[PDB]
Formats: structure tokens, C-alpha cells, sequence
């Protein structure tokens, strides 16, 4: 059987978001609106071709988008955003109803200094169009062609030939 | 009569009869269906753009497409 | 974002383990070196033994069976 | 019992067979066999003698272990190629256990010991429903899984069933064990054709069911258990004699009579293969099982036994049951030689 | 204290089935079958494993052996054959464990790769709804026919039980 | 025999239980989805015997998806050769965490 | 195949031998049928879970409720026998001879 | 089994002797195992030592039939020098039937076994020679 | 440290049981008319410690069955406070109410094994009837548990202790809760609803009692959960469980035992239609009030 | 291994307490049977019913409503059948 081919190690060094998970949930929605215009290109590549080792460059592109977004939120307002995510951090499985007043504080911060309307329910949905340079690929299910049809039935049928053609009981 | 001999039997038939008959007529079942439909478990896919169709809003803040709004609006 | 990191991590472990399959059987007869078992070059998802081999206990237990009798 | 309860239970036996005939999903087949068992138990023990208790106990143990072995075959099928399509299996082991599940189900010679035991210890109505429906429904299962059968299974079980159901029957004077031995004989004839042209097997199924319904209605003409009771049926009625004659020789299968249509066409589209030694051996043992039919005939309808007074007292009264469907099944079971081109009615 | 806990629990499972397949007194049999069902539930709850074995733990070990012990206590109430078959079944267990361990493959009529196997297994994929629990959360949307015939066979089992135990 | 009331009444009330590639209740696949879809579309309008002549490759591919027995065979051969080389004396192990 | 599947099938066939050969009581025979039910349950369940074949997850629970009512029918029959005799031996079934 | 009957029919008949006799004793061991298994399964021997005696009797009779039949097969084929006739196996089947009757220590069982075993062994070689298919086509 | 969690879980329940014995004897005295025990020890606490000591000292089947009944009863008594969310439960079981039912069934096994090993026909038929009236109420317990968590979505029970912040759940199903509480009285095998080592057997009985009290208090009511200070929630929860346990005493000391056939007749023909009708009403109704709870 | 360790500690402390408790000295009724099988069948119908709240979020609410009422109605009908047919008398 045929052997596989992968990109080597020197293709897979892209600097990654080495932040934790609690803060990454804490800044979810405004990441969903500010960036993530080109990650749906990554998602479209991933669904139309279920072959990573084909779509990874859009992964690099969304990696650098998210890194730029966290650079932008670090070097500006808010510093009590850090208090916000460490406030949601110790509340078990995370709820958005518990540490809510600091979320409104962080939202007042971002609306005054920068903008970034928090999106409504259910605006992180609502199936989306996008277009790229690449075409839709042929046979993403890698296979042969389907072999043959049936030699099928076409034409009327006559009366039966001389009867049953059993031992007797002719006609 | 019908009540004194088996009272809990009558009360059980009564609340069972309303639990059968009452799910027919209600002003709320369409709300139950829409709430139950519009909660996305899986991921709503992006697609190759269009055959120039007047739907499928591009931005997630573009108000063309279908929207859930009555959670805030009772 | 997590899907992109997961793609890069599973490709990393596949590259590591195929490099070490090339090393660990350096002189055996027969034996083509990189045999995919299948007949269609699509993307198999591997079966968490090629993602996790030769680890001796710690990461394999705390990365496969850890969740089930955790929580 | 209530007649409400029996109409419900007969409706459920029908429902189990229709679910087995109708589905495309293996769990539905297993549930059909189980529901058929569950409902068919209280048709037995309509009385309360220990005979029926022991008979239903034996039938329950053999039938339930057959059903669990069938579920084992399904689970092997999905340990291999995994889909619930009732089709070709993907393991000779799965097909092996599945054929042995049916061979315990409807009675074949390694697995047949329960059949005369359970048919003696019950009344005739329970025996009627068990033979007819319990041998109708799993033939549908075999017709659905015919492309993936090791033929040595059906060959061995079929030949051995014909010869065991033949040799048992020379000794039994009880009517019900005679009828069960005849049942195993026709199970051999209905099973050995299967991997060649199954339209033969399904027509043989319809033939056997019509014959056995005629036979049990004639033994419900009055409740008879030995042959001596049938000699007294001679003394009390003349036409039951000639119908026992014609239907017994049609169970024997002689060419002017309609019990020969199963043998004849099956030998034909059996030897348009080149199995010849197997058909001629099957037909020799088919000559063998006709003997106990013939000694029953000689006992009652042809000789005349001594009989008993109080049959004088029985002469006045009518034999005033309703026969369920007697005349239609009689002359449709016996005079149906010149309609063998109604073979191809089936598909 | 090691990796192959699935194989270990499966050894205890085979031990339990042998321990009541040697035909003891039936309440020793019920004890052994309770232990067997408990470790089978442990096995399926180790393959993730959220619901379904624990679901049946109520039924098979909560609603069956009770009735067996009940009908054993109100029916009726050491030997060399039982203990001999138990020791020989244990010996076949020991021999099959040895051929798994110090060989490569074991064949009864199959091929079994002889090593303890977490493989195959999920690759940490995002479920978020606990797949088998939502599988059991079918039968009530798509399951039209199946629960109909199932409840129908339950009702027929009811009337059958009472008729055989002397309706009316 | 077998009837087709399932077909004539039209409501496929049992053809949802049957295979994958259907309405799984929240739309997820199984582990071996695409193998089943390929083998079914191989042998769809085929008379079940030239299917056995010309769908053997994808059916073996499907069985190797479901069982992964050959992949385990190769994996076990790798591990036992690893054991004999680490017993014999080549590379007191660096192949994890220290490349 | 795997390692666990061989041991579950070995447990099944030992349970089947315990079902078939059985010495004195019938309660132990029906109890071994219950053990065989458990074996088929566990086998089908681990198959469906390892496949992540989420769709037909009906199999194990419906298999067990049905083979449960099979065992209910069996217990009714066994208690009927033990009523109409003294015990539930394989003896007292010696009548109705072949 | 398929393996030992295939060993028996592998050797040309023909003179490659006494392998035929050993294969026929394997036939006897298999037949004796079958008959002895069903017989001790359907008797309750009471007790087990007598069951061992019954099994030993059946296996010894079947193995003796196989041994004597293989010896007379090989010897008759060497003497008459015609490896195609069925009459040598007719003589062989009659000889096996007579020795079956003598180990059962009778006369009529031996003579009828001579006749039927001879005619059936003639049918066996006659069908293997002209060519009659084993147990199936299964085609049409 | 996790072993310290284990020991603080399963050791102080024994002191809880012993002090429950003194509390139920004292309060049933003050119900009846009795001071006491107040002589041995100050206000009667050394008296139950000496009760357990003296019962350990004394010098009293099939040692298999004779030991495997109380070992199973008391390991049930130990294992059965695993997922009860005293705010942080010891194991966050994603489904635990079905575990409650299963371990009630294992207690049925324990009583049947001790009755079989008792080996005397009067004790055998007594233990048989006690098994039947222990098993006759796990139907009702299961179906009421089903209907009360259908209002709250998931088996997790931590979502339940979330959802009872707004109202105490005793209000939106009061007759259903009342019938569950009567079935807890039946399952605990006390009045009105009715050989060794009796220390172990007795111990497992009372631990099952306090389990049902705590599970009642968690399943139906509670307090508002303070962020980062669960001590106040634990206090108000414990006081509610204790007031319900005193209420359980209060029902104990005032009613005769039922006749057994009256007990069965009452269960089937009086609970069983009423539970079914209330449960189908809790099936059909949250789909009618635009309110199906979020399984997460 | 958390709950396995807890389970094992419960078993070991219970065995310790049993060994301290031990070492320091050193015809029938048919009506009994119908209770068990009645429990068994209604417990099976319980086993069908109780995964309902996992299911209670579908898009075909009418079908779930109808088959759920079918299940409880059949349970009450089986109760009604044994009720009319004096199935638990004493
Ligand atoms: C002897 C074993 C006795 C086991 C008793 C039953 C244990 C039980 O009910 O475990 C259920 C629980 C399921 O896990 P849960 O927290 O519900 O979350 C789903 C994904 N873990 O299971 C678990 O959390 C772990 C499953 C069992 C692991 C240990 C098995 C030991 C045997």
C-alpha cells in the first residue's frame, strides 16, 4: 500500500497562543467579532477537505490574527480585565452570570476607548458566506469511479412463449 | 357516588385528562419548538459564497439573516 | 483556534513517530518503512497508539484513561 | 383464559411473525422471535396437567437458548462488518451459529429431541399453531440470509433430519409423535433445496402447512390420541375414514395426489444441478416415512377393528363442532396435482 | 497499579462466570453473578462509559438477582465435581493469560493481538454532549416503531405471567 | 419470505436505525463514516456478486478501519523490536521528551 | 481483533457450557442463561461505544429488557414446576417419555 | 475431517502402501469418537469406567474396520495390478464387513455387512473414478 | 490530601450515627415523657459511646454468607455519601441519582442474604416479606425522582443545587415530594412501615436513614450559594437536614405499624395511579410552559 | 482511581470493623411470587422511561409527547389490567 507524506518539522514552527484557557474563554465574544473574519476560511478548508496537511497555512494565519488581537488587548485597556478573568477563573465550571459586573466594566472600557460592540444572541451563528482564491476540489473522498450500471429492462413484453415450458401444461 | 368511593382515582383521571388534552391547545408550543431549535450544539458551517443569492449574511453583525430576538423581548 | 493547535500537535506527533519508526527498525528485512495500511490516500485519524507510543505509563494513562475515572 | 385474552395472544403471535417477515434490521428479527415465544407459551397449558407444564418447560429452555445463540450470531456479525442490514453475513462462524440457531428453532435432527415431547403433552390447538407458525416464520429468515451459507450445514442437517424423522415413527403409536416425526421429515424436504432455488422451499412450506392443517382438523373431528380412537372414528362416521385415507396418502406423496408436487419439482430443479446421489437418497428415505402413514391407513380406513357399545349411544348425537376450514383445505390439499404451473405464482 | 486495568477487570469477569458456571448451590451462583455484573459494569464504565452500564446496573443487578434470590428462597435449598470443574476452568484461564503474555498473538478461531490495549480509542475529540447519553436520548424522537413493539411485548408479558400463574 | 411494506407505505420507519450516514441525532459521524459511504456507493446498484468481484478493495479498507488489526500488528511488531533493542543495548531511551 | 474481546467471548462460551451441561437444579440453568444475557450485553455495548456509532445505541438496553422478560417467563415456569412437585429437580421431569 | 480424507485420497492406488492403512485407522478413530460421544451422551453409563469400556469398544471396532480395509485395499491393488477397477474395493468392503461381524461375534450381521459395505465401497471408488461432486455443486 | 478527604468523609459518619442514636432516644423521650439518658455521662453522650463499646465486647450462616451480609450493608453505608453536593461533592458524578437507586437495590441484596443465612423458616418468611416491602417502593422513588429532575434537566445534581436558588422545589411539586417522603419512610424500614452483628446491621440502617434525609434536603430545597464562602450554605443545609430528621422522629413516635397487606394495597392502588398521573403531568407540562431545562 | 481508592477504603474499613466485631470473642405462597414479577415488569418499564429528560430537547416535540404518553399510558393500563383482574389480592 502507498506510504504517506507529511510536512516536516521546519514547516511546523508557528508561534502559538501560549495563554491559558480561562482567559481564552473570558475574552470570547469580542474575539469572535473583531478577529475571525478569516478563520472561517480555515473552517471552510477544514470541512471541504478533511485533510490537515492541506489547510495548515490558514491555521498559521488565524494564529497570527489571534496573537495580534491579544497584543492589542494587552498593551491597552483594560488592566482590570486581568482582574476580570481571574474573577471568572476561580468559579468552577465557568458561568457568565457570576462575575458579571466586571464584564460590564470591561465592556465600558472597550466601548469608550476602542469600540467593539458586544454581539447579540444569537449573532455567533447564522451560516456565513465567504470566498477565496482556491476552487472547490474534485473527489475529496479519494476513490475510483463507480464501476457499472445494470443491463436494464427496456421494451414491452410479449405473451409467453408456447406456455409454461414445464413438462406439460402447455399454453 | 362517583367521588366518595375512589377519590384519588378520580383526581388521577382528572389530572391525567388535562395532561392529555392540554398539550393540544396552547399558545406556547411554537415558542418551545423555536427555543429548542435555535440553540446551536454543533458548528454552523461557513460555505463557498453564492450563486449570487440574496441571503446568507456575510458579517456576523449584518442583519440580513435569521435571528433569535425574543429572549430579550419576552 | 484550538482546532488549529490540535492539527499542529497531531501532525507533530505523527512526524515524530514516523521519524522514530524509520529509526527503530533500521536493519530489519522485508519491511517497507512507512506503510499506511489503507488503500486510499485520505486522512486517517490515528488510533491513539501512534499518537502515544513508547511513553511508559505517565502521559498515556493521564491522557487516555485520565478523564474517565477523573471527575 | 378469556376469549378477549386469546384473541389478544393470537394477535401477538401473528404480530411476531409479521415483524419477522417485514423488517430490515436484525434487532427487530430477534424481538420478533422472542415475542413469538412469549405469546406461544400460554397457548400451551390451556389445561393444567403436568404434561403441559413439563412440555412448555422443555420448549422454553430449547427455544430461549436458540434465541440467545441467534443474538450471538448477530453480535459476531457486527463485531465484523458493522451495519444492521439483513443480508449476507461476513463470517462463516456467524453463519454457522445462525444456522444452528434456526436448527434449534424449528427442529433438525441434532436438535430435534424436544419436538415429539412437546407435541405429545399439549392439546391439538397448541400443536397446530406451533407447527404451522413456528415453522413458517424462520424460513423467511433463511430466505433472507441464503447467499452466505456454508452448504455443508444445510446438507448435513437436512439429510440427517430426513433420516431421523424417518426412523423415528416406526415405533410410535401416539398420533402426536407421528405428526411431529412427519414434521421433521418435511423440514428436511423444505430445507435441503434452499441454496438452489428457494421458490421451491416456500411452495413446499405452503404445501406442508395446508396438509398439516387438514390433518389436525381431522384429528379435531373428535379428540383422538391413539390409533384405536381412530378405529372408533370409523365406527361412528364413514366420511372421516375416506378423508383420513386421502390425506394420509397425500402426506405420503403419491403422483396422482397433491402431496407429490413437493417431491417432483424439487427433484427437477435439484437435478438441473448435478447432485443426483443426494436426491435419490432423499427420495428413498421419502419412501421410508410413508410406512407409518400406511400402517395408520391399514389400522383404520381399510381394515375394520372391533369396537365398543355406547357408540350405539353416540349414533344419535351430531359431531357438532365447527370445523375451522375443512373442505377447502381438503380438496385444495389433495386434488392439486394438475396445477404445478402454479409454482411460479410465488415470486 | 499499571496500565492494563481493562484486561485485569476482564480476568476477574471470566473468573466470576467460571465461579458460577461450576453449578453451585444457586445462591452461591447468585453471589458470583452479582460479582460478574459488577465488574462488567466497571469495564463498560471504563470504556467511557458515562451512562449505559450504570443504567443497566439498576436493572440487571438491581432488578434481576433480587427476583432470583426471591424465587430461590421460596422454592428450595463440598462436592468433587463442582470444585474440580472450577479448578480446571481456572487452569484454562491461567493458560490463556500465559499465552497472551509471553507470545505475540492468540487464536481460538480469530487472531488476537496479544498485548494490553487502550487502542483503539478516541483522540480527545470535542463531543460536548456525551455521545452515548444522547444516543440513549434517542428512541423518543426517531424511535417510533421500537418502543411501540417493546411496550406492547411488555404488556403481553404481563398478561402471560398472570395467566400462567393462574389467571384469574 | 420478505415483503416490502416498509417500501410501499413509504415511511422508512426502520431505515434510520440501520447504517451510519443518516440522521445521527445531533449531527456527528461515527469513527468509520467515510469508509461506509465509499463502500455503499461502490456496491449500490450492483447485483451483489459482481459487487464481491469489484468492491473487495474498499470493503477490506472498511474492515481495516473498524478493526485496525493490521495497524495493531505493525504497532506490536515495532514495540517488540523496541523491547529487544532496548534489552540488547542501543539508545537507553531518548525517543520521548528529549529528541 | 483486540485483547478484551477474546476474554469476553471466552466468558460467553464458558457460560454457554454452564447453560448446556447442568446437573440437578433448573434455577442454576436459568441463572446461567442470565449470565449469557450479560455477556451479549457487554459485548454489544463495547462494540458500539468503540465505534462511536451513536445512532443505534438502542441495542443494549432493549436487548436486556427483552431478555429480562424472557427470564420472567422462565421464573414463572420454574415456580409452576416447583408448585406441582416438591422440588425443582431435573428429576420429576422423567415422565412424558420419548 | 477434510484433512484426513484428503490424505487418504492423495495417495495413488497404486502402491505407496500402509499410509493408506494409517489414514484408514484415522478414519476409524474419527468414526469411533463420533459414535462414542453420542453413545455416552445418551446413555448415563453408570458408571464412568463402563463408559470408558464402551468408548474403547466402539473405537476399537471402527479402527479395526479401517485397518483391515486399508490392508486389503493395498494388497488387492498390488496383486491384481489394475488401479482402476472397483472390484478390489468390493472385495475390501466385504472383508471389512466380515471382520465387523466377527468382532461383534455373529454370522448374519457379518454377511449383510459384507454385502452392503462392499456395494457402498464400490460406489465410493466408482464415483471418485468417474467423477461425482463432493456434497454440492453449489452452482446452477 | 485526598486520603484525608476520604477519612473525613467516611469516619465522622459513624460518630454521626452514634449521636443520632442519642438524639432519637432523647427526643423520643421528650415526646413521650422521659428525661434520659442523663445519668451515665453528662447529658448522655458517654452512654452511646459505651453502647458501641459494650456491643463490641460481647461473645456470641455459612461464614461466607454470615460475613458477606453485614460487610455489604456497611460498605453501602460508607459508599453512599459520594455525590451528595455538600457544596463540593467528593466525586463530581455526571449522573448520581441512578447510583442512589442502584445502591438501594444492593441494600435489598444485603437483607435477603442475611435472611437466607438466618436458616430458620419463620425468620426466612419474615425476611422474605421484608424484601418484598423494601422492593415495593423503589418503583415510586424512581418515578418521582424522574419527575423532579425533569424540571431541572440533568442527572448531575450540581445543576439541581444551582436551580434551587430561585424557589424551593417543594412548591412546584408538593404532592410529588410528599409521596417521595413517604416512600423514604418505607425504604428506611422504620415505623409505620415494617442474628448479628447487630452493630453493623443497625449501623447500616441508620446511615441509610441519614442519607435519605440529606438527599431529601438536597433534592427539594436549600439555600443560596455564596461565592467563595460555602460555610454558610453548609450551615443552613445541615440545620435543614437536622430539622427534617427531627421531623422524621416526630412521625416515628406517633403511629402504629401497618398491616402488611394494607401496606401493599396502599402502595399499588393508592400511590401508583397518583404518582403516574403526576409524572405524566410533569412530562406534558414543561413543554406547555415554554420551559424545557437545559441539559448543558 | 479516585473513586476506586474510595471504594477500596470503604471495603477495607468495613472489613477492619467486621474483624474487630468477630475476633474479640475468639411450602410458600403464590401471592409472594406475583409481587416479584410485577416489580420486574414495572421496573423494566421504568428502565424505558427514565432517560426521558435527556431526550426532552428535540425538534419533533409532538412525537416525543405522543410516545411518552404512550409509555406511561401502557404502564397504567397494565396496572389497570391486573387491578380489574384482582392481580394483587391477599
Ligand atoms: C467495582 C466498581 C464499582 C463501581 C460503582 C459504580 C461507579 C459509577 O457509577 O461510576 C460512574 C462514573 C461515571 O463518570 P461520571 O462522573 O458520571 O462522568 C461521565 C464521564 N466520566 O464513573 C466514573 O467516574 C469512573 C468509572 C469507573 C472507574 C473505576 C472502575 C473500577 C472497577
Amino acid at each position: 500500500p502507498g506510504i504517506v507524506e507529511l510536512p516536516s518539522l521546519e514547516d511546523l514552527k508557528v508561534q502559538e497562543v501560549k495563554v491559558s484557557s480561562s482567559v481564552l474563554k473570558a475574552a470570547a465574544h469580542h474575539y469572535g467579532a473583531q478577529c475571525d473574519k478569516p478563520n472561517k476560511e480555515f473552517m471552510l478548508c477544514r470541512w471541504e477537505e478533511k485533510d490537515p496537511r492541506r489547510c495548515l497555512e490558514e491555521g498559521k494565519l488565524v494564529n497570527q490574527c489571534a496573537l495580534e488581537f491579544f497584543r492589542q488587548i494587552k498593551r491597552h485597556c483594560a488592566e482590570p480585565f486581568t482582574e476580570y478573568w481571574t474573577c471568572i477563573d476561580y468559579s468552577g465550571l465557568q458561568l457568565f452570570r457570576r462575575c458579571r459586573k466586571e464584564q460590564a466594566q470591561f465592556d465600558k472600557c472597550v466601548l469608550d476607548k476602542l469600540g467593539w460592540v458586544r454581539p447579540d444572541l444569537g449573532e455567533l451563528s447564522k451560516v456565513t458566506k465567504v470566498k477565496t482564491d482556491r476552487p472547490l476540489p474534485e473527489n475529496p473522498y479519494h476513490s475510483r469511479a463507480r464501476p457499472e450500471p445494470n443491463p436494464e429492462v427496456e421494451g414491452d413484453l410479449k405473451p409467453a412463449r408456447h406456455g409454461s415450458r414445464l413438462f406439460f401444461w402447455t399454453m | 357516588n362517583v367521588w366518595a368511593k375512589e377519590p384519588v382515582l378520580v383526581a388521577s383521571f382528572a389530572i391525567a385528562g388535562l395532561a392529555v388534552i392540554l398539550p393540544t391547545l396552547s399558545p406556547y408550543t411554537k415558542y418551545s419548538l423555536m427555543i429548542n431549535r435555535a440553540t446551536p450544539y454543533n458548528y454552523p458551517v461557513p460555505l463557498r459564497d453564492d450563486g449570487n443569492m440574496p441571503d446568507v449574511p456575510s458579517h456576523p453583525q449584518d442583519p440580513q439573516g435569521p435571528s433569535l430576538e425574543w429572549l430579550k423581548r419576552l | 483556534l484550538l482546532q488549529a493547535e490540535k492539527d499542529r500537535r497531531v501532525l507533530q506527533m505523527l512526524r515524530e513517530n514516523l521519524e522514530e519508526e524509520a529509526t527503530i527498525m533500521k536493519d530489519v528485512p522485508g519491511w517497507k518503512v512507512g506503510e499506511s495500511v489503507f488503500h486510499t490516500t485520505r486522512w486517517v485519524t490515528p488510533m491513539m497508539g501512534e499518537l502515544y507510543g513508547l511513553r511508559t505509563g505517565e502521559e498515556i494513562l493521564s491522557s487516555t484513561y485520565g478523564f474517565i475515572w477523573y471527575t | 383464559m378469556n376469549p378477549i385474552i386469546l384473541i389478544i395472544i393470537l394477535m401477538t403471535v401473528m404480530l411476531g411473525t409479521i415483524i419477522v417477515m417485514i423488517s430490515t434490521h436484525w434487532l427487530l428479527i430477534w424481538i420478533g422471535f422472542e415475542m413469538n415465544m412469549l405469546a406461544i407459551i400460554p397457548i400451551m397449558m390451556k389445561k393444567h396437567n403436568p404434561r403441559a407444564t413439563e412440555a412448555s418447560t422443555k420448549y422454553f429452555l430449547t427455544q430461549s437458548t436458540a434465541s440467545m445463540l441467534l443474538m450471538m450470531a448477530i453480535i459476531i456479525n457486527l463485531m465484523f462488518s458493522g451495519q444492521w442490514t439483513v443480508m449476507k453475513l461476513f463470517n462463516p462462524m456467524a453463519s454457522m451459529l445462525m444456522t444452528m440457531a434456526l436448527a434449534m428453532k424449528l427442529g433438525m435432527a441434532p436438535f430435534h429431541f424436544w419436538v415429539p415431547e412437546v407435541t405429545q403433552g399439549i392439546p391439538l390447538s397448541s400443536g397446530l399453531i406451533l407447527l404451522t407458525w413456528q415453522k413458517l416464520a424462520p424460513m423467511s429468515v433463511l430466505y433472507q440470509i441464503l447467499p452466505s451459507i456454508n452448504l455443508d450445514l444445510i446438507l448435513t442437517l437436512s439429510i440427517l433430519s430426513i433420516t431421523i424423522g424417518g426412523w423415528g415413527g416406526l415405533n410410535q403409536t401416539q398420533l402426536r409423535k407421528i405428526m411431529a416425526y412427519s414434521s421433521i421429515a418435511h423440514m428436511g424436504w423444505m430445507t435441503a433445496v434452499l441454496l438452489y432455488n428457494p421458490t421451491m422451499t416456500l411452495l413446499n412450506l405452503i404445501i406442508y402447512i395446508i396438509m398439516t392443517s387438514t390433518m389436525f382438523t381431522l384429528f379435531m373431528a373428535n379428540s383422538t390420541t391413539t390409533t384405536l380412537s381412530l378405529s372408533h372414528t370409523w365406527n361412528k362416521a364413514p366420511i372421516m375414514t375416506i378423508l383420513v385415507l386421502i390425506t394420509l396418502l397425500s402426506m405420503g406423496g403419491l403422483p396422482p395426489l397433491s402431496g407429490f408436487m413437493p417431491k417432483w419439482m424439487i427433484i427437477q430443479e435439484m437435478t438441473k444441478n448435478d447432485s443426483i446421489i443426494l436426491p435419490t437418497l432423499m427420495a428413498i428415505t421419502a419412501l421410508l416415512n410413508l410406512y407409518f402413514y400406511m400402517r395408520l391407513t391399514y389400522s383404520t380406513a381399510l381394515t375394520m377393528f372391533p369396537s365398543t357399545n355406547n357408540m350405539k349411544m353416540k349414533w344419535q348425537f351430531p359431531t357438532t363442532k365447527r370445523m375451522t376450514l375443512l373442505p377447502t383445505m381438503t380438496v385444495l390439499s389433495t386434488m392439486l396435482l394438475p396445477l404445478t404451473p402454479i409454482l411460479s405464482i410465488l415470486e | 497499579m499499571m496500565t492494563y486495568i481493562v484486561f485485569i477487570l476482564s480476568i476477574i469477569f471470566v473468573m466470576g462466570f467460571v465461579g458460577f458456571s461450576s453449578k453451585p448451590s444457586p445462591i452461591y451462583g447468585g453471589l458470583g453473578l452479582i460479582v460478574s455484573g459488577g465488574v462488567g459494569c466497571g469495564i463498560v464504565l471504563n470504556f467511557g462509559g458515562s451512562f449505559l452500564g450504570l443504567m443497566v446496573f439498576l436493572i440487571y443487578l438491581g432488578g434481576m438477582m433480587v427476583v432470583f434470590g426471591y424465587t430461590t428462597a421460596m422454592a428450595t435449598e463440598s462436592n468433587k465435581v463442582v470444585l474440580g470443574t472450577f479448578i480446571t476452568g481456572l487452569l484454562m484461564e491461567f493458560l490463556m493469560v500465559y499465552y497472551v503474555l509471553k507470545d505475540k498473538e492468540v487464536e481460538i478461531v480469530f487472531k488476537f493481538n496479544g498485548m494490553g490495549d487502550w487502542v483503539i480509542y478516541d483522540t480527545g475529540d470535542s463531543g460536548f454532549f456525551s455521545e452515548e447519553a444522547m444516543g440513549i436520548a434517542a428512541l423518543y424522537s426517531y424511535g417510533t416503531w421500537l418502543v411501540i413493539v417493546t411496550g406492547w411485548s411488555l404488556l403481553i408479558g404481563v398478561v402471560v405471567i398472570m395467566e400462567i400463574t393462574r389467571g384469574n | 419470505p420478505f415483503f416490502d411494506v416498509q417500501k410501499k407505505l413509504g415511511v422508512d420507519l426502520d431505515h434510520w436505525m440501520t447504517i451510519q450516514s443518516a440522521e445521527q441525532p445531533h449531527r456527528i459521524p461515527a469513527r468509520c463514516h467515510a469508509f461506509e459511504k465509499e463502500w455503499i456507493e461502490c456496491a449500490h446498484g450492483i447485483g451483489s456478486i459482481r459487487a464481491e468481484k469489484e468492491c473487495k478493495i474498499e470493503f477490506e479498507d472498511f474492515r481495516e478501519c473498524l478493526l485496525r488489526q493490521k495497524t495493531m500488528k505493525r504497532l506490536n511488531a515495532i514495540k517488540r523490536q523496541r523491547d529487544k533493542l532496548i534489552k540488547e543495548g542501543k539508545y537507553t531511551p531518548p525517543p520521548h521528551h528529549s529528541g | 481483533m483486540s485483547l478484551v474481546y477474546m476474554n469476553i467471548m471466552m466468558a460467553f462460551t464458558v457460560s454457554l457450557t454452564g447453560l448446556l451441561m447442568y446437573r440437578s437444579h433448573l434455577m442454576s440453568s436459568l441463572l446461567c442463561l442470565e449470565g449469557m444475557m450479560l455477556s451479549l450485553f457487554i459485548l454489544a455495548t463495547l462494540m458500539i461505544l468503540n465505534s462511536h456509532f451513536t445512532l443505534a445505541s438502542m441495542m443494549p438496553i432493549i436487548l436486556l429488557v427483552f431478555a429480562a422478560c424472557e427470564a420472567a417467563l422462565g421464573l414463572s415456569l420454574l415456580v409452576m414446576v416447583s408448585n406441582t412437585y416438591g422440588t425443582d429437580y431435573v428429576q420429576n421431569l422423567n415422565l412424558l417419555q420419548c | 475431517a477434510k484433512t484426513l480424507l484428503h490424505q487418504y485420497w492423495d495417495i495413488p492406488e497404486g502402491t505407496e502402501c500402509h499410509r493408506k492403512t494409517y489414514a484408514a485407522t484415522s478414519i476409524g478413530g474419527a468414526s469411533g469418537l463420533v459414535v462414542s460421544a453420542y453413545s455416552v451422551a445418551l446413555k448415563t453409563p453408570t458408571s464412568f469406567l463402563e463408559g470408558v469400556a464402551r468408548t474403547g469398544r466402539y473405537t476399537f471396532t471402527a479402527a479395526a474396520i479401517g485397518a483391515i480395509f486399508g490392508l486389503t485395499s493395498c494388497i488387492s491393488a498390488q496383486v491384481r495390478e489394475k488401479p482402476d477397477d472397483p472390484l478390489n474395493y468390493l472385495i475390501g468392503g466385504c472383508a471389512g464387513g466380515l471382520t465387523l461381524g466377527a468382532r461383534t461375534r455373529s454370522y448374519g450381521i457379518g454377511a449383510a455387512a459384507c454385502a452392503y459395505m462392499g456395494l457402498t465401497a464400490a460406489l465410493v471408488k466408482m464415483g471418485q473414478l468417474e467423477g461425482w461432486k463432493v456434497f454440492a455443486e453449489p452452482k446452477v | 490530601m485526598f486520603m484525608i478527604n476520604v477519612l473525613t468523609l467516611i469516619i465522622p459518619i459513624l460518630l454521626a450515627v452514634a449521636f443520632l442514636t442519642l438524639v432519637e432516644r432523647k427526643v423520643l423521650g421528650y415526646m413521650q415523657f422521659r428525661k434520659g439518658p442523663n445519668v451515665v455521662g453528662p447529658y448522655g453522650l458517654l452512654q452511646p459511646i459505651a453502647d458501641a463499646i459494650k456491643l463490641f465486647i460481647k461473645e456470641p450462616s455459612s461464614i461466607s454468607m454470615f460475613i458477606l451480609a453485614p460487610i455489604l450493608a456497611l460498605t453501602l453505608a460508607l459508599t453512599m455519601w459520594i455525590p451528595l453536593p455538600m457544596p463540593y461533592p467528593l466525586i463530581n458524578m455526571n449522573l448520581g441519582v441512578l447510583f442512589m437507586l442502584a445502591m438501594s437495590s444492593l441494600a435489598v441484596y444485603s437483607i435477603l442474604w442475611s435472611g437466607w443465612a438466618s436458616n430458620s423458616k419463620y425468620a426466612l418468611i419474615g425476611a422474605l416479606r421484608a424484601v418484598a416491602q423494601t422492593i415495593s417502593y423503589e418503583v415510586t422513588l424512581a418515578i418521582i425522582l424522574l419527575s423532579v429532575l425533569l424540571m431541572n434537566g440533568s442527572f448531575t445534581l450540581s445543576t439541581l443545587i444551582i436551580t434551587q436558588e430561585q424557589v424551593w422545589l417543594i412548591f412546584p411539586a408538593w404532592p410529588l415530594a410528599m409521596m417521595w417522603f413517604i416512600s423514604t419512610l418505607a425504604e428506611t424500614n422504620r415505623a409505620p412501615f415494617d442474628a448479628g452483628p447487630f452493630a453493623l446491621f443497625f449501623m447500616a440502617e441508620y446511615a441509610n436513614i441519614i442519607m435519605m434525609n440529606i438527599f431529601t434536603t438536597t433534592l427539594f430545597l436549600g439555600a443560596f450559594h455564596n461565592p467563595y464562602m460555602p460555610e454558610l450554605y453548609t450551615i443552613n443545609f445541615t440545620i435543614k437536614s437536622l430539622l427534617l430528621s427531627i421531623t422524621f422522629l416526630w412521625i416515628r413516635a406517633s403511629y402504629p405499624r401497618f398491616r402488611y397487606d394494607q401496606l401493599m394495597h396502599l402502595l399499588w392502588k393508592n400511590f401508583l395511579p397518583l404518582t403516574l398521573a403526576l409524572c405524566m403531568w410533569h412530562v406534558s407540562l414543561p413543554i406547555l410552559l415554554s420551559s424545557i431545562p437545559p441539559q448543558t | 482511581m479516585n473513586l476506586m481508592i474510595t471504594l477500596l477504603t470503604n471495603f477495607t474499613l468495613a472489613t477492619l470493623l467486621v474483624t474487630i466485631a468477630f475476633w474479640l470473642p475468639q411450602p410458600f405462597s403464590m401471592k409472594f411470587f406475583l409481587v416479584a414479577i410485577t416489580f420486574l415488569l414495572f421496573d423494566l418499564e421504568i428502565a424505558l422511561l427514565l432517560p426521558l429528560p435527556w431526550a426532552s430537547q428535540t425538534t419533533n416535540l409532538n412525537t416525543m409527547l405522543t410516545m411518552a404518553l404512550l409509555l406511561i399510558f401502557l404502564l397504567a393500563v397494565s396496572l389497570a389490567y391486573e387491578w380489574t383482574q384482582k392481580g394483587l389480592e391477599w
